[PDB]
C-alpha cells in the first residue's frame, strides 16, 4: 500500500539552490520518517538526514547538515530535501526512502531500515 | 560513525551458484540492527534483510541474513538471473546511520 513518489529530474547552475520532493501515501497514521539518500554516479549510498512529519522533526547526518534543509508538510505527507548552494560535486541521484515505527502503536521513535523508496531524482549540476 | 566494510567489491559469479556476501563493522552494531539492500541497474535499493536476519514479506527465501556484533553474511541461494545487481548493507544501531560502499555480484564471463 505505501508508495513514495519524488519529483522529476532538474538541471541547475552552480550556485543555485534545488528542492527535491517526496510525496508518500497509503500506510498507516503513524510517526513514519522520511529520509533522504544520495548516490554518486558510480557511487555509493549516503544518508542525508529525514523527518517525521506528524511531529515536525528533523533530523541530519553531520557532514551534509551545513548545505541542506529538510522539511515537511504534513498535512499532504510530503517530504523536501533543499540543497542550498549547489556545487558540481552534489550532482547525484537523490533517494527518498520511509523508516516505519517499531511495536503497537502509531507513535514510536522510527525504525533505521528502509523499506519503502521513492524512485530517486537526478539533479544534475551544469555549468 | 560505524564504518561498515563490504569486501571483496565484486564477486563473480554464476547462476545456480550460492553467494556469500560479507559485512564488517568497526563496532559492535547494537540490536542486530543490520539491513541489507539489493539494487538493480537504474532501479532504487530494495530491502532485503533487516535485523540482521529478518525478511521482508515478498522477498524470497533463497536471501537470508545472519550474523551478529561486527561479523554480518547475506547468503543467496541459487542465483537467478535478477540477483546479479549490487548490495549494500546498512547499520542503523546508532542514529547515524551508514551504508557499506556496495558489493556488485556479477556474472562470471570466462576472459
Amino acid at each position: 500500500q505505501v508508495q513514495l513518489v519524488q519529483s522529476g529530474a532538474e538541471v541547475k547552475r552552480p550556485g543555485s539552490s534545488v528542492t527535491v520532493s517526496c510525496k508518500a501515501s497509503g500506510g498507516s497514521f503513524s510517526t513514519y520518517a522520511l529520509s533522504w539518500v544520495r548516490q554518486a554516479p558510480g557511487r555509493g549510498l549516503e544518508w542525508m538526514g529525514g523527518v517525521i512529519p506528524l511531529l515536525t522533526i528533523t533530523n541530519y547526518a553531520p557532514r551534509f547538515q551545513g548545505r541542506i534543509t529538510i522539511t515537511a508538510d504534513r498535512s499532504t505527507s510530503t517530504a523536501y530535501l533543499e540543497l542550498n548552494s549547489l556545487r558540481p560535486e552534489d550532482t547525484a541521484v537523490y533517494y527518498c526512502a520511509r523508516e516505519g515505527t517499531t511495536g503497537w502503536g502509531w507513535l514510536g521513535k522510527p525504525i533505521g531500515a528502509f523499506a519503502h523508496w521513492g524512485q530517486g531524482t537526478l539533479v544534475t549540476v551544469s555549468s | 560513525e560505524i564504518v561498515l566494510t563490504q569486501s571483496p567489491g565484486t564477486q563473480s559469479l554464476s547462476p545456480g551458484e550460492r553467494a556469500t556476501l560479507s559485512c564488517r563493522a568497526s563496532q559492535s552494531v547494537g540490536n542486530n540492527k543490520l539491513a541489507w539492500y539489493q539494487q538493480r541497474p537504474g532501479q532504487a535499493p530494495r530491502l532485503l534483510i533487516y535485523g540482521a536476519s529478518s525478511r521482508p514479506s515478498g522477498v524470497a527465501d533463497r536471501f537470508s541474513g545472519s550474523g551478529s556484533g561486527t561479523d554480518f553474511t547475506l547468503t543467496i541461494s541459487r542465483l537467478e538471473p535478477e540477483d546479479f545487481a549490487v548490495y549494500y548493507c546498512q547499520q542503523y544501531g546508532q542514529s547515524l546511520s551508514t551504508f557499506g560502499q556496495g558489493t556488485k555480484v556479477e556474472v562470471k564471463l570466462v576472459p
